[PDB]
């Protein structure tokens, strides 16, 4: 599958709803701009709308799942993907050695909305660290952000 | 775990996507 598949779909679902974060189905300028800072971005209030605009089919200035998945399944050019990744590794690598800690991660997933437990932190830590260093460096973060 | 990875992923791929 190239083709979407339900468990595609799945996921892009839980990802919308980190983003809606008061669950009403729709993703406002507010809400993505609190997603966008988390992630170390802080977009002008023109910049919020003017994404929307671009994918907001319905015309009613907020996005809905319909529309994100559209976004998100669509066949596609210039994604910004890796060097969005790239920038994104900056909020997690926040004393800038080169590695994400356990403390480091479990900042980040706070900001995104969690409240993860020591378990899932250390286990997400130990996933990611395919070189067995003990360490998450930048480019298992990237393989992580392309899982 | 790793679907949170993968949720944290797609959040930034959305990003990317929308700008
Ligand atoms: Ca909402
Ligand atoms: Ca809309
Ligand atoms: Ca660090
Ligand atoms: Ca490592």
């Amino acid at each position: 599958a190239d083709q979407l598949t339900e468990e595609q779909i799945a996921e892009f679902k839980e990802a919308f709803s980190l983003f809606d974060k008061d669950g009403d189905g729709t993703i406002t300028t507010k809400e993505l701009g609190t997603v966008m800072r988390s992630l170390g971005q802080n977009p002008t209030e023109a910049e919020l709308q003017d994404m929307i605009n671009e994918v907001d089919a319905d015309g009613n200035g907020t996005i809905d799942f319909p529309e994100f998945l559209t976004m998100m399944a669509r066949k596609m050019k210039d994604t910004d993907s890796e060097e969005e990744i790239r920038e994104a590794f900056r909020v997690f690598d926040k004393d800038g050695n080169g590695y994400i800690s356990a403390a480091e991660l479990r900042h980040v997933m706070t900001n995104l909305g969690e409240k993860l437990t020591d378990e899932e932190v250390d286990e997400m830590i130990r996933e990611a660290d395919i070189d067995g260093d003990g360490q998450v460096n930048y480019e298992e973060f990237v393989q992580m952000m392309t899982a | 775990a790793r679907r949170k990875w993968q949720k944290t992923g797609h959040a930034v791929r959305a990003i990317g996507r929308l700008s």
